[PDB]
């Protein structure tokens, strides 16, 4: 407690959530659920599952615009979070449909019977976990099958990655809120993009 | 005034001194305040997470005050804003520890020492994590004995030159 | 004067233009005329204004590549202009005629009956106005019928930006010529897309 | 030499010290001269208005009297060079005060505080703006008497340590 | 030798490949053959010569991908040296062919009888050997007819630089391993594009 | 503990002080130490080749004795580290003195004093290169002089206020 002569370990924690309307704010409610405050009201859900919401292929991103239904803080974050993918090309995997400007995203992970691999290092099921691993980082720790791997060759037991838009209701059991993870994404994004 | 970080731009202080965090900056243990000493640091020191989280702070605090007109859903000014706000090179750092299992900085913890003898504290320094949880004080022995060693070195030289003449 | 003791406040104002061989320097003369020197000898005239030039709307931005008779100092000014408006797909507002390779680009931005409205905040107005205030920062502010808003809902009464290329002739009776206008929008340039 | 921020590239100086301004730097006033002690702040402190256009004038002169022979047009190297001479982050944060009517920097006018007792000088800091002029000295009156207090502190440690041994 | 009093000037000098594992490292072997290692094992020959070896145009880049038979770390490179190739829309000027996931990738630069010019400053076989300086810097300098240049405006005798695929055999007689050249080159990437 | 560079990611510090340069570090000459105190300056400093070099090999090992299970072939992490790991600043400053016929450094081989009174050593300084070789001594003989200087001037302030009190 005292070191030296009289100084004392003293500690603060810190109140983020009055950061909310000028930082969107990420955090965790538990391994298949995590969050995204986008302003005072508002947010976006992430969700790890099995089950899938969109069963086509169509994913109408520039109707959307010329439509312009969608809020956009949701868009620029959606936005973000797409660009940073490393290596995405493989479209067939995203699926999206922004019905009247609501936002629902789908990533189709190739989470393949990996019982014992590390083939699944250079797929697109490790590029969109890299993506998320950032935007929840400091609850998308528990996300994983594995441990500290290199976030490079990631795998986990769900399949698909659901983002859509909700109303903000504190899910923040397992992580407190935080700016970090967006504001870490936002500061690199595109760097990753192979022409030769 | 004073700082030349991000606080400058409105001269800040709040205070005469200290740059005190508020009930709402903090969670629990009502209000916090620094000596203008240790806040200062952040005038030169760029790779620090606390001096990081002052300058987001004070930020959200500016661009509530002033500029509150544009729909109040200015959310976005944060996309460029950032550039003049934090040190990406620090959360690198921190994703890099993580990867690796080295105890990395979460951001919202810190620990700092407090002299009993004046009040004089030192600038918060990040409580690490490691494997889903914080590490012990036992850890960081050498740190918290470093920044022990430093607080007496200021008082010191402060003495030295100062006090005497 | 004299603070503490004998310390006597002095000052200094730098003269920008010996740096015109090196970088280019923005200037304004009033609030519809705006310049940028790119050399000792030329440099680009922007000007905000109610009458269209060009009437189409073809922008033969690939064949003036091809053929390769323009200034590369003017072009690469103007991609960098270019590039930095955010969000910009909308691109019926731009329009663009190379002849010969002159330069004359012209922004039809929808400076609409705005009497009193915070919409004109989502639109391209809005987007090139940004990048114009950046380019003429310090001469900029005259330009706009708004003070202190967060350029990102701003106004004018003109409704076209357009930029051709002119000789240089010391056009700055508003503000002194200044390097940081370019040298800022360098810096980050593309950092504002939607892609989700 | 002495300097370690762009103008050690070719040592520089121009003179034994002080790295002089002339007369086509600045608008009237002929020369100005400061000294090696304030210029070499350059060396470390990074986030400095004034410190990034010195660096670009010494530049624009390195550029001129070497490597004038790429068709006299090289206007184009700035667009690389740009990442070693400038900091970037002072610029957003004056057009963030810009944004919020927060005084701002526009990078034309400095002050400096001048020991007429000495000839000493300090390094010059922004003379800020605020809605289309120039701010009042009654302004900055902290931060006047900041630097004054800093002059002083400087003669008196060089004193203590070096004049006596 | 002893400066002052009794300060002796002394020096060391670094090994930088054992850096090998964690980044590549570039070294230079004499004027037309520079070397990329890539790894342990394997690297990355680049020859400047008067010798195509592509008779073709087809550059199968998209099937590169599809295939994927190629090295990652090596297409990673390939991919960040053409990035960095300013202004580059001369897709003619490229050719290359992943036969078999092989990499072999072809440059042909426009070397025109440049007795005495200054004209080849805009042109693509001047963006080519920028990048390739950058790559090989510390041993490139010998790879050029001139001298200090700007890199702006900078010739060669040879026609073609061609990239392929090699086994390390620690070809650095001429300059030593460094890391810097593509460290250097990540940084900063694509930030010459034209589009007005 | 001690350092706050990169090395800090597992405290580091290899023996009591000086993170020493092993045998496969260097090119010949076996093993070289520094002291803490020069080590140190790196904490701080951020334009300074030599500095760059460290973070860049502490990397390396670390990311060989940790994380080695990513199939052995994480080359590519590098591509995300290296905005965490070196100034890119000083590659453009180097690649631009190159350009104008400025001695520049290649990073490969650094100069320092060592005291030979003490065993103290100067952080090193990179040796510059011009016209495809190594510049003489009496080139630099100004650096050498300053570097000297400093090294005086701090065992004389440590003695003033540290030795005596
Ligand atoms: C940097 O790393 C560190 C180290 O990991 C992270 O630190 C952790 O952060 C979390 C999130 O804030 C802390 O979680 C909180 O823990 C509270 C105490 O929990 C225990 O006691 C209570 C007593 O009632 C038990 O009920 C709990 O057991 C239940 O909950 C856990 C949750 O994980 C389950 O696993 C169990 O099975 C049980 O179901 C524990 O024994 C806990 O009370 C708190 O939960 C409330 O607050 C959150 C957030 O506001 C609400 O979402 C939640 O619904 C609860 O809210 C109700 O109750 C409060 C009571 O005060 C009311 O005020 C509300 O209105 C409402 O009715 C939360 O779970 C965790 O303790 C902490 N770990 C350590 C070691 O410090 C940092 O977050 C990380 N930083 C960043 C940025 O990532
Ligand atoms: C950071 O912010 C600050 C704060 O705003 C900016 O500071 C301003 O910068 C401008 C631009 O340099 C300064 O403008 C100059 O003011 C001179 C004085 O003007 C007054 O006195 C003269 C006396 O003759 C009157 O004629 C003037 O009135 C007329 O002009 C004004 C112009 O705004 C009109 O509004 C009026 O209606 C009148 O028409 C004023 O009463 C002024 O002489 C000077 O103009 C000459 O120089 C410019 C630039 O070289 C020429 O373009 C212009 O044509 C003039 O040149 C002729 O005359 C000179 C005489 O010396 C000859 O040498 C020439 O060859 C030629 O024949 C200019 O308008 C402004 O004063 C200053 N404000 C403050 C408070 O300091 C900084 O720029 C800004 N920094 C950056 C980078 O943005
Ligand atoms: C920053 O700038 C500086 C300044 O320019 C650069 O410094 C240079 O770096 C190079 C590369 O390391 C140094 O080259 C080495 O020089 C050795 C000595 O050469 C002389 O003596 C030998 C005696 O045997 C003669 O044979 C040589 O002549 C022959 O080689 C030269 C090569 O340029 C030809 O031009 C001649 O025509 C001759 O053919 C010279 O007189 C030299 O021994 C060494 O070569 C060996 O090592 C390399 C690299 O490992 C091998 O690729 C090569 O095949 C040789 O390896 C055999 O021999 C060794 C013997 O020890 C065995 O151990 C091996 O197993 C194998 O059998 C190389 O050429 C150069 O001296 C140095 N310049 C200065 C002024 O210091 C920095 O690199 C630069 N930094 C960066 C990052 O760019
Ligand atoms: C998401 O982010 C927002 C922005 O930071 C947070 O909202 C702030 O919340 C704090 C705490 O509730 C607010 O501060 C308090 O405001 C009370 C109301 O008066 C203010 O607002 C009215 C307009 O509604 C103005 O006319 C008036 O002048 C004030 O500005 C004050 O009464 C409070 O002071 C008194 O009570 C407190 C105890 O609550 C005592 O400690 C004080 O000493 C005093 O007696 C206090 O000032 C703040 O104004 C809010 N900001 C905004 C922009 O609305 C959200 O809380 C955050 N979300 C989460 C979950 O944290
Ligand atoms: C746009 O940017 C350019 C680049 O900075 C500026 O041009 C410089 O202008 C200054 C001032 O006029 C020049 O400096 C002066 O040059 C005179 C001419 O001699 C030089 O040039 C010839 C070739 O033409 C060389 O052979 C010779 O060796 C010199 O290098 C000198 O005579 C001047 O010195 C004398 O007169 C001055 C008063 O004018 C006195 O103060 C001196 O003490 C001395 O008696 C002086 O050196 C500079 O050379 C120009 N640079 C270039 C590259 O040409 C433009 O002015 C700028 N545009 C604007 C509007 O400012
Ligand atoms: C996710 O976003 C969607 C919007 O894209 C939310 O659902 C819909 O939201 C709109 C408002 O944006 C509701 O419109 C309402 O229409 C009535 C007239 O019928 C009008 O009186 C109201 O004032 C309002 O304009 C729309 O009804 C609503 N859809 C449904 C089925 O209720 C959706 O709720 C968001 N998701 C979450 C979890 O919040
Ligand atoms: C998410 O991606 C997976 C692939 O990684 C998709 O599963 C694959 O679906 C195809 C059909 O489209 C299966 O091929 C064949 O389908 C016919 C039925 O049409 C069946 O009779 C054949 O025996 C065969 O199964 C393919 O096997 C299957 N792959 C795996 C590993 O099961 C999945 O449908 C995608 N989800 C969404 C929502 O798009
Ligand atoms: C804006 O740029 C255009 C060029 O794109 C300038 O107009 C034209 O400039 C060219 C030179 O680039 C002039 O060419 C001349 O042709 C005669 C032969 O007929 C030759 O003897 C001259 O040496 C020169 O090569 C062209 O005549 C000129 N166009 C006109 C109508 O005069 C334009 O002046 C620039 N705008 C401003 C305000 O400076
Ligand atoms: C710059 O953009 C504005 C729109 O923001 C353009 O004005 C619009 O022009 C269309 C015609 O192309 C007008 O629609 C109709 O035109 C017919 C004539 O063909 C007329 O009989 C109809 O009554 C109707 O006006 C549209 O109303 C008009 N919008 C506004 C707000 O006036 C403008 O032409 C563009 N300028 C350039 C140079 O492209
Ligand atoms: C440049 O890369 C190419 C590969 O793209 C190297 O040539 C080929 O490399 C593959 C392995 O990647 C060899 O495959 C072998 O096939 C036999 C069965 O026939 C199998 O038993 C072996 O274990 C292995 O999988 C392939 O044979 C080889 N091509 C030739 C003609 O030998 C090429 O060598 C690399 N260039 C340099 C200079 O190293
Ligand atoms: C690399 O680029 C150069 C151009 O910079 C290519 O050389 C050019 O090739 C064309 C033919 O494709 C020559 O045009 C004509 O070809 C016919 C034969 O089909 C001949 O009878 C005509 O007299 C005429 O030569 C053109 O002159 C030639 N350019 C030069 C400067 O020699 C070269 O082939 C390209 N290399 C590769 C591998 O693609
Ligand atoms: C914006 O933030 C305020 C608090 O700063 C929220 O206010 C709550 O509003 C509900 C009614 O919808 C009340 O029951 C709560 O008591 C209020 N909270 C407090 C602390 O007073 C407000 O809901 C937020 N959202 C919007 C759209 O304004």
């Amino acid at each position: 407690l005292i070191y030296k002569g009289s100084y004392e370990l003293q500690t603060l924690e810190l109140n983020m959530e009055t950061l909310n309307m000028t930082m969107p704010l990420s955090c965790t409610k538990n391994s298949s659920h995590h969050y995204i405050r986008v302003g005072n009201e508002t947010g976006l859900e992430l969700t790890l599952t099995n089950t899938s919401i969109i069963n086509h292929k169509f994913c109408n991103l520039s109707d959307a615009h010329k439509r312009n239904l969608y809020d956009h803080a949701l868009m620029s974050i959606l936005s973000t979070f797409h660009l940073s993918i490393p290596n995405f090309n493989q479209y067939e995997a995203m699926s999206c449909d922004f019905n009247g400007g609501k936002i629902s995203v789908q990533y189709n992970l190739s989470h393949a019977y990996a019982v014992d691999a590390a083939e699944h290092c250079g797929t697109v099921a490790n590029g969109v976990l890299q993506t998320f691993m950032r935007m929840a980082w400091g609850g998308s720790y528990i996300a994983l099958d594995s441990g500290c791997g290199n976030w490079d060759c990631i795998m986990t037991s769900y399949q698909y990655l659901i983002i859509q838009n909700t109303t903000w209701e504190d899910h923040c059991q397992f992580s407190r809120p935080s700016p970090i993870g967006y504001l870490g994404l936002l500061s690199q994004r595109t760097r990753d993009i192979y022409i030769s | 005034g004073t700082f030349t970080w991000t606080l400058s731009d409105s001269e800040g202080n709040e205070t005469p001194g200290g740059y005190c965090l508020t009930r709402w900056m903090l969670i629990e243990a009502e209000l916090k305040c620094f000596g203008n000493t240790a806040v200062a640091k952040c005038n030169e020191k760029h790779d620090e997470e606390f001096c990081d989280m002052l300058r987001l702070f004070d930020f959200n605090k500016q661009a509530i005050q002033r500029l509150k007109s544009p729909a109040q859903m200015s959310i976005q000014l944060i996309n460029k804003a950032v550039n003049a706000l934090i040190n990406d090179q620090l959360i690198m750092k921190n994703h890099l520890r993580d990867m690796m299992c080295i105890p990395y900085c979460n951001y919202s913890k810190y620990w700092y020492l407090n002299h009993t003898s004046s009040g004089r504290t030192s600038l918060p320094k990040c409580w690490l994590v490691s494997n889903g949880s914080y590490l012990n004080e036992t850890h960081f022995s050498d740190d918290i004995e470093q920044q022990a060693d430093n607080m007496i070195t200021e008082m010191l030289q402060k003495e030295y030159i100062d006090r005497q003449g």
